Parts: C-alpha cells; structure tokens; sequence
C-alpha cells in the first residue's frame, strides 16, 4: 500500500544506506602470526570502534557510533548468557557472525532507516591448539563473507584493499602487520589510531589494546 | 536397584540390575536400567521407574538435538551440565516421592591420556555433580554393598573384560545383602546388563559373556 | 501514487522473486542405487546449502542464505517435536515437505520480501525395506511438485536438467551418478564442492557428507 | 488519487474465476450404492477426494494447499461436535453450512480469496432409505443443492453436458464409472482419484478404489 | 471387577466379568468393561466406572482421529504410548479416589511372526508400563486369584477356543475367591464378554459360546 | 424424597411425593417434584431443594434450546449425555453438601419396537448413568423401601392404569417406613404426583385418578 | 566446613579444608571450597554444596560482565554490594535449609595505605555484611575453633607466609575439635586449599607449600 514502486523505493534505500557506509573512518582487520589485528582510524579517545565480544572473539565496525555501538551491546549480551547456559568454548566467531546477519536482515525490512554499519567478527584459536584466524565481514542488509587474509570497511574501501593485496603477508610479526595496515589505511600521525589485538597466545582473554608510548615505540 | 560403573585401563564399564518391585512384590523381572544415551555415554536411572526412563529418553533427545544443530556434540563438561540441570528440576517431585538419581559414565575422546580418558559422574537429588576419582561408582539399594565389593576386587581390574568381570561380582553381592536387588536367575536364564565404552564408542555386552562370568562367580561360591 | 493494480504488484512481486532465484549457484539431487544424491556449487567451508532433517530426511537449497538456512532451522525443529510426541519413524518427508509449503504461502502473503528460495525435500526408506526414493521440490510461492528422478535448483535450470536428462540411469552407482551429477552441473574443480548422500544402507541416520580425500579419490 | 472498491470487487471476481478454471476436473454422481468421485489426479500422494465423517465425503478443486486446508477444518468440526452430541448428528448439511460461512467472511476480511470449488456429499445410514444428498460451495459462500450430479474446476460445461446425456438414477458402480470417465473425457487407466461413499457399508461409507481392481473394472 | 488377557498361538484374547458394586452392595448385574478400541486393539479398564468408561471412549476417539489425518494407524508403539498419557493425565484424581487402570490387549500386524504378534500390555497408576511376556495378565480386585490361576492352567492354551475356554475359568476363580468379582449367573443368564483378535482383526465373542464355556466349567466342578 | 419411575407396555409412569424437611421439621407440604422437560421425557430429581428445580429448569431450556437450533430434538442418547454432564459439574458443589440425583424417565419415538420404547435412567453424584433393564427404578431416602416394594408388585403391571396404581403404592411403602417421605394426606388432600409418558408424549395425571388410587390402597389396608 | 581468611601486612590469604559430608557420612575427600571470583578478590562459601558453588559462579560472572561492559571493575564497595544482594536473595531457600554464606577476601587496589589495603568481608544469612578489622575471620562448622586458634596465634603473622602457616594451624585446630571438618590425609596426600591476594593480583598456592607448613604443624604436636 504505497505510490513509489516498491523496487524503487528499495534500491533508494540501497543507494542511501551505502552512502552513510561511504562517509566514514575507515578500519583493518588483518591476520598475523600472533593472531588478529585491527587498526582504525580514530581520533576520538572515549568513542571506539574496536571491542572485545568474547574470551577469542573480536569486532570491529565502521559506520554509525550509535548503531554500531549499539549491535556491539547486543552481541556482548549474547554470548555472555549462551556461556552460561552451556560453557565459554561453546560460544564461536561463527554463531556470532550468523546472529548479527540475521537480525540486520529482520531489522532492515521491518525499521524505518537501514543501519549505515559495516561488521567485521574476528576469531582465534584457544591458548595451546593451532587453528588458522578466522575473519567475516558482515554488510547492512544481512550479508556474510568469510575472509582469508583481511577485512577493510567503511570509506573507500579500494585503494586500502589493493595496498593491503601487495603489501600482506602471512605469518608476519606484530610490527610488520602493523606497518602494513598503518601504510595501506593511509592510502599517519602517532596520534588518533585505536589499535588492538586478539593475541593467541593469552591464556583466557585474546583481546588487548596497543595504546600510548608502547605503540610509539613500536611505530 | 543397583547400578555400578568402574574405569579400567582404556576405557568404562557400566552394569545393572534386573529387578523393579512395589514394596515386598517383585513386578518386573527384566527391566533395563542402563542406556546408551549416546556413542560415548551411558547412563544409569535407579529410583521410581517412570522418572528413570522418562530421564534417560528425553536426556538423550536433547545431546542428539544440539549435535544436529551445531554440528558437533558438546564437551563431557556441557554433557555433565545439562543431566545435572535436569536432575536439578526433579526436585519438587523428588521430596514427593518421585525421586530419580543417575549415574553417569562417558569416553572423553578429547581427553589428553586415552589410557584415563574414563569418566564416571555421580549426581545427587539437588543436582550437585561429582567426578568420581577413586575408580568406581554405585547408584541405587545396594550402592553401599556394592562399593564395599569394589573397594577389595578393584585391583584385579587390569582390562575390559576383568572389568567386567569385577562389574558382574559387586551386582552379585548387591544382591546378596539385599532383597530389592536381583541377582543371576539361572531358571529363566536372566543377568544383568552391561554397556562397554572405549575409544571406538559404546556397545551392549551380548547376553551369553555376562552369563559365562555370572556362572563362574556362582560356581566359585559354592 | 495511491490506487494501484493489485495484478500489477503481485506480478511485479514474482519477477522480483524469479530474478532472486536466478542468481544463484546451481544445486542437484538424483536418485542412484543407494539412495539419493546431492551435489552444489559452494565455495565456502562454513555456509553449507545441503542438510540432514530427520533419520532418512535431506534437504537442499538454493537462494538467500540466511532464509533457506533460516528453513533449514524450522524444519529441523518440528521434526524433533513431532518424533518425541508420537516416533521416529512417523515423521515423514512428505509431511515436511508439506509443512514448508504452507508456511511459504503464509508468510509471503502476509510479510513484505517473498523468500527468494527454492527446496528440495528428499526421503529415502528405511533399513532393510525396499522403496523408491522420493523427491520433493517447493518452490518460493508454497507450489510442491513430485519428481522421480532428479530436482534442480538455483541459477539457470535448463542446461542442466537436459544434461542429465540425457546422461540419467536408474541405478546408477555411487560414483557413476558423481560423475553425472558434475558433468551436468558444469553445463569442475575438487575444491568448493559440496556433496553428501541419503545412503539407504546406514542403520538409522541416512545422511553422510563426502568431503576431502575420499571424495577426491572419487573423483 | 483513489481508485473504487465496486470496480476492485469486479477484478476479485474475475481473479477467482480465472484461478477455478485452469485446475483439473472433478466429478461426484449419484449411484445406486451411493455416491461415485471420480476426479483427474497425477499424483499419487496429493488427493482431492476425502473422507469427512461416517457417512459425508469431500471434493474439491482449486489450489491444493487451500482446498487441502478446508479438509482439514472441515475434518476438525465434526470430531469435536460428534464427541459432544454423537456421530449420527453431524450431517452433510451442516458442513456445507460451515464452509460457506467461513469462505464468506474469510474472503471479505482476507488478502486473496481461496481459488476452490467445494462438494460435500451425504448417503443415507445403513439399513435406512433416503437419496443422496450433493452440495456445492462456491468461492464467495454461495451453496447449492445438486439432486443427481456435481462438476468441478476445469472448463465445467463439455463435462456437465455429457453428464446431462449420460445420467441414469439407479445406475450400478460400472456403469456410473463408465458415464463419468466419458464424460469426464469431453481416459488411462493411471492417474485417476476414485473413492465412493458406498451406503451398504455398516459405519464409514467412504471407500478408495484404486489399482487393479480399479483396472478390472474398467 | 476382573478382565484377563491371554496369548494363544496365533492370537489374543481378553474377558471380564460384569459386576460393579458401591461398598458391598451389588448395583449393576450386566456392565460391560471391555472395548474394542480399534479393528486390532481391545482395551479392558478397572476401577471407577465413570473414568473407565470415559478413557475407553477417549481413546479409541483419538487413536481413530490420528488414522483419518495420517492415513495410516499408529504402530503398536505409538497407540502404547498415547494410553500411558492418558493414564499419566490421570494421575491426579487417582489420588483422590477416581483411579482408573486399564490392560491394552493387540493383534500387531508388523510383527514378524503372526504366530506370535499378539501383545499383553499393563499400566500402573503412575503411566508407566509393561509389555508382558510371560503369555497372560489380569486387572482388578481379583486380578491375583485368576493369574494364580491360568500359571497352572496355561499350558492348556493351544488355539482360540482353548485359550476363550482358559479364560473364562480364571475369571470363574477370581470371582470363586472374591466377592467383588462376579460368576456367571444361571438364573439370569448374564455370563462374562469376550473380545478375540487374530490376523482378521477384532471380534465380540457371542454370548452363546460363552455360556457353553461356563456351564462346562461349572458342571466339572460339582 | 422418593421418586418412582416404571415402564409399563406401551410407555412409561413416573412418580413423587410432596414433603419437603429441614432436619426433623415438615416445611413444605406440597412440593412438586417431577416435571415435565419436553414432550417425551420427564425428570424427577431428589436431593437439595433449590439444585433441584435449577437442574430441571435448565435442562429443559437446553433441551428446547438445540431443538430451536437444529430443527430436530436430540436422540434420547444425547438427552441422556446433557443430563449426565449437569450432574457431573454439580459435583464440587455435591461434596459440599448441595447434592441433587436425577432419574430420567422418556420415550423413545426412534426405538424399534413401541411396546417397549420406554426408558428409565438413573444417575450417581459422579455423572454416570445406567439404563435401567428390569423395569423400574426409584431415587431418594425412601428409594430401597420403593425398589422392594414394586419388585413384588411389578407382575401386576399390564397397562397405564395397573403400572399408575403400582406407582402410587410404591410410594405409599415409602413413606410407610421412611419419615422423610410424605404419604397421601387424606386430611388436606394431597397426593402424589405422577407423570404418564406414551407415544402421543408426556401428560400430567389429573389429582383426582390418584386421590381414587390412593384411597383404595388405604381401605385395602385396614 | 571451615574457611579461615586473615590479612597480613601488604596481602591477604584465605583457606579451607576438603571435607563435605552428609550426616555422618564422609563423602567427598577433595571438593574446593575457595575460588578465585576475579583478580583481586577471592570467594570462600560454606554451607550446601550446590547453592554454594553456584553463588561462587554466578557472582564471578556478573564481576566479570560489568567489566566489560564498563571498562573498568567495580569497586571493592560495588563488589560487596552485589554480593550481598545475591546472598539477601537466597534467603527464602536459606529457612528451606539451602543455606550457603559467603566470606569475602579483596585486595583494594584504590586504598590509600598499601600495607593495609587487605580486605575481609563476613555475611550472614540476611544479606547484611560487615567489614571486619581485627585481623581475621573464618565461616563454617568448625568457624568458633579456627577463630579463637586465630585470636592467639595472630601476633606471629608478620609477612605472607607466616600468615600462610596460621591460616594452616587454624584450619587443623578446627578439625581437631570438629568432625565435620577434614584435617590433613597424610595417606592420601590431600591438604587444605589456599589461595594468596596482594599488590600484583590473586594466585593459588601451589600444594607442596601446604603440604610441608602441615607436616611442621603435625610434627610439632607429636
């Protein structure tokens, strides 16, 4: 019950939504011997776009603070009564990617304005077992993609990408994913850069920020 | 009732009784009270006869239900949580009467030794777990005569079938001391039963192994 | 606009739903000597369009994701609850089949998006009886259509189903329906294959998945 | 900018009349044992011949899934109601009476009307005289009382004219086989639905006839 | 009130008596309390008269409504199941006195050997149940006079008529033994009702046959 | 309270008397008790005083009600089954004292054999019901008293006159040993009530037949 | 049961006994009463075995979660709070006898004086809580004894292990004057569980340490 043709309507919807992903700060997520690594470009030092979801469980988003925030919110919740219910291994990377698909999808059709988010879930293996990361990438409309190597999302996407597609390495240390992510994100200053890792090698808790004179030194 | 379980050197042996009575009235000759509620658990029921095999179904509904959907069974630490949670809602009807207690035995395949990779969990009425460490558990009437066996014959156990053949003994003496447990019918040709578990799964002892053992026992007593 | 053609809306609402099913990769299923076999395009490890339902029960599909799996999950649910009230072997996969189409029809009449979906429902007898396999097809309005021999699902349909159209032989082994199966779904590569059969021998559990080595050697 | 409702009216008519026409045909006839479906069916697992109660039988044609699920209320009613009065008080009449009602407000307040054509049939109860009742329910709610032959879906007049022909009270089950397969044809052996309401059974008169027997009779 | 049920090679069977008393007055001379259910399953209920009467018509409504919608009846599993239901549902006002306990008695047509598909199943007041498999089972205030009875009279039973003729003797008993439990009756002509199902499906034995029985009984007696 | 009820050849008579207590009190001297609830059946109902008339009240408006509907009465079955799931939802109330029993006299239109269509019901305080086979029935605290008296008496009945005189006396024993039953007040002039049922349908038996009745069984009396 | 916890300069230590019986019966051998809740605090709970080590997990979890979902832990106040109103919330179990109290350790990061930020916290059964300052406290059967070993052994802890060794000889004198209680098991080698709580986080201490501080106390006493 509507005058502007349905379709039209929805590819509007389409258009506006990759807009809003289009204007904004733009994120890496990469893989490296260590585990994951996401590299954002942040100025704020309050608002963040980088979380911890679970015990090996990453995230990262770009778009809009307060929707991205706010799917960070749900997904911490989920996990956290799943554990309980059941145990913390039994909580994956992979039921997390599925729950936020799905609920974007719902969402979208049945809201009024789509989110201007873009997703990335991050996993690594548990302490004293081998497994290689595992990266998805989670679009606005409820759309899934396993990555191999890394994730870029939000602004212009390209020119990041194809830096990261000369420049990536598998198997490289800390500092090196960490000068290959800072350079093709250029495609800069020591300040306004939220960087973190999911470090395999942590016995519980992977997730750890890389802030201040550490990362100075290392940069 | 009776229903002991003992590790042995690379696996889990697990034996019950025959016998279900009302009061002094034997009613049920041949009741199995040992499931295999999946290819590396078996559970044992004793207590009031529909709530055991009411547990016993539905518990292995639900480890089935979540392996199709995800793929992959749970940990034998998911296992032990859920038949705890169940065992756990009972209990309004247990302080009723309607008390059912299990008896727990699995093959961790993801355990580090396989040589220990045995697991026995005992479960009271409110639910509270145990992972016994001495070797052997017992459920039901005869638990403590059975136990008491236990205690002296366990150090023959050296395999499967000493095992098995130490499981058949404890039935025996359950039996022996108490009138609510079963023992070997020789005229109706009746023993108990018996689930092995080791690295390769579950499987239900065949009848004619338990009644070799149980006739070896008798005749030695004599 | 306001006032529109009702006619006009529902046809432009099964274009939608035609194109939706067109671009998507190609599943097969055909019936061979020890079952029911079926064979998809799928280049992922995680995302799986083939799935066991009950006992002698399979499904495939092709389409959007997150709704054939969303199906995939209702049909699993209430198959369990139907076994446990009454059996196992009274769960059926023409009542399954049934169930799908009814909803299907439901929910696109009462929701916004139809699902752009296409089912196959296949069923196998049980252990040590004789009985011809049977599929089901169901497609995205709740229409279900009896085949004897094979269903074909997802992207373009014609070049594949004269494929095996010709190449089809009743009794056909394991390998030789493969060998079929992937001769006429090229109308490829060992990786991004997904296959697994109905097997009519097992004892209890139909379904079984042929990835890796095995499936190489096969092939 | 508003349309009309008369005219929106107007197109559900015909959208209904349309969807009635393309399905396969249906025929129930009066017998001498009873009453004879005789329907064009495929598939051999989808019916559209069905039993409702001891002595009331069910045809339909239109869009499976609708008509299938009419059966299945159909079905409901009449077990809660003989549970609570008695098996010999449901009668084909009240049925028909609750499909119509059902059917007219269901459509007024739904989206797209069901696409089918109902028969409810009714013999007598055994050791008892009395003729066969035959209703027909329309899409809209409209129902009508048939005394010697209904005909479904399809393009309805070759067919109903050839019964007109053809029919003779008191035929036996051969020869009102034979009549409506023929005028049913205006064929093989396989894909055909035949079920009875036979009247000399002793409780449920609904009765398949299916196979070689089938075979052998024609 | 009594009802017996007995396999014989190729068959079941099952009578009962047809008293119902209120305390020790006798207030029906002519009840019927066995059903058939279904075309291969008869159901006899003791207990109070109301809740019999009301599970027997219940359940042959639902076993019947199940056969319309699916097309096809129930396995013997199946049919066990839903009366363990019902008699569980039951469970309530059994406590408060309205117990109601009945004895399902069927002809399996998928069983293997047809010389030995009949099946005995007996329920408790709780919905568990039993698949008997000692060839005979009883219900009610005489329940343990008559299966004390056919134990002896048991390897008599070699057909249908053997087996009706065995059957009407251990109700004889119960009701020698028991007051509750009527005999026939002479002077009235009232004798106990029979149900028979074999391969072909279930019948009433008609009276006839039943009187002849019982007046050779009690001719041999005097 | 007494009310009699008995089939006659060709129809059915039923009958009550007038007195209504409070413990050893006489309150009510002229009470009606069998009414008239359509045109082929007739209910009587002993017990509380305001359940009763309730229950005759309403079930006749139910009666008619699914008459009016329907275009058809109910078959005396369904009659019979309304009147039972009355009485059975009385039941809570009937345990707290308001007990009231119903005895269902009709005529059956539908039955085969005219001479004997007529029909008498009786009901427990558990809503169960019994066709009653051996001609007559009675309910309240003189019902034993009546019952023993037309068991003697019934072979005089042969018609609607004999079978009304039977009645009539039935009652009169009642009350001549029970003295909760009112017997025919000569002084006041007030007599039982009766009820004639026969195919042309239910007719209330003008007083002064029953005065004559009544009269001649005093005189035989003294 | 018995779980002793005493602040020494710049930590605080906190032990329990192995024990956990039902009546007279001992049986478990190894539970571990003390747990770890987070990096700063550790949680001893007496009383039920199953509402004791579900409080333990629970409130470990709800630390942990307002962790994450604020960035920062609560402090040692919000941390007293919550676990004062989960055990405010067991209270209606506690009267139906699932009583379980917690005794709280915490090392307060944000105090002023280091060498004293050591914290003990004892609740009881209604919620409220109380910060204790003269150096010590205990929980348990065995709580009276352990306290007043404590109250003159105290002058001796002068540094973590000291402290250690006290926190051992208290929990031996518990034992000692309590059955309910467990002591050292020389036989089977199982010792009191410790844990240790000071500037760089909480650690359990390893068993050899406690196995040779329980030989020096047993041997002192012989």
């Amino acid at each position: 019950p509507y005058f502007i043709s349905p379709e039209q309507a929805m590819r509007e919807r389409s258009e506006l939504a990759r807009k809003g992903i289009a204007r904004a700060k733009s994120v890496v997520a990469l893989a490296y011997a260590g585990g994951v690594l996401f590299v954002a470009e942040n100025p704020s030092r309050s608002l963040q776009k980088i979380s911890e979801l679970y015990d090996r469980v990453g995230f990262a988003a770009a778009g809009k603070f307060n929707e991205f925030d706010n799917l960070r919110r749900g997904g911490i919740q989920f996990a956290d009564t799943r554990g309980y219910a059941y145990d913390r291994r039994d909580v994956t990377g992979r039921q997390l990617a599925n729950v936020y698909a799905q609920t974007l999808g719902t969402i979208f059709t049945e809201q009024a304005k789509p989110y201007e988010v873009e997703l990335c879930v991050a996993e690594v293996a548990h302490y004293g077992e081998t497994k290689r990361p595992e990266l998805y990438r989670i679009t606005y409309d409820g759309s899934i993609a396993d990555e191999p190597h890394f994730v870029v999302m939000g602004g212009t996407t390209e020119p990041i990408a194809n830096a990261l597609k000369e420049s990536y390495a598998e198997n490289a240390s800390l500092t090196d994913a960490l000068r290959i992510a800072v350079a093709a994100l250029r495609a800069l200053g020591v300040a306004s850069l939220e960087v973190a890792v999911l470090d395999a090698n942590r016995p519980r808790r992977a997730f750890r920020r890389i802030t201040g004179s550490a990362l100075q030194a290392l940069l | 009732t009776t229903i002991v379980a003992l590790k042995y050197p690379g696996g889990v042996v697990m034996a019950g009784d025959r016998r279900s009575t009302q009061g002094n009235m034997i009613s049920g000759r041949d009741v199995r009270k040992v499931y295999i509620t999946d290819d590396y658990t078996a559970t044992g029921i004793a207590g009031t006869a529909a709530v055991a095999v009411e547990f016993a179904r539905l518990y292995a509904v639900e480890l089935e239900h979540y392996e199709k959907l995800e793929g992959v069974p749970l940990t034998f630490a998911g296992k032990i949580n859920r038949l705890a949670i169940m065992v756990r809602g009972n209990l309004a009807a247990a302080m009723q009467g309607l008390l059912a207690l299990p008896l727990l035995a699995g093959y961790d395949i993801h355990a580090s030794d396989p040589q220990s990779a045995g697991r026995i969990v005992s479960f009271d009425a409110a639910g509270g777990w145990n992972i016994e460490e001495e070797g052997y558990q017992a459920v039901g009437s005869g638990s403590l005569f059975a136990k008491s066996s236990m205690k002296k014959l366990y150090s023959q156990v050296t395999d499967g079938d000493s095992g098995l053949r130490v499981a058949v003994e404890a039935l025996y003496d359950a039996a022996d001391d108490d009138s609510a447990t079963g023992g070997p019918d020789l005229v109706r040709g009746i023993f108990p039963t018996a689930v092995i578990i080791d690295a390769d799964g579950a499987v239900d002892v065949p009848e004619s192994r338990i009644a070799e053992l149980a006739r070896a026992i008798i005749e030695s007593r004599s």
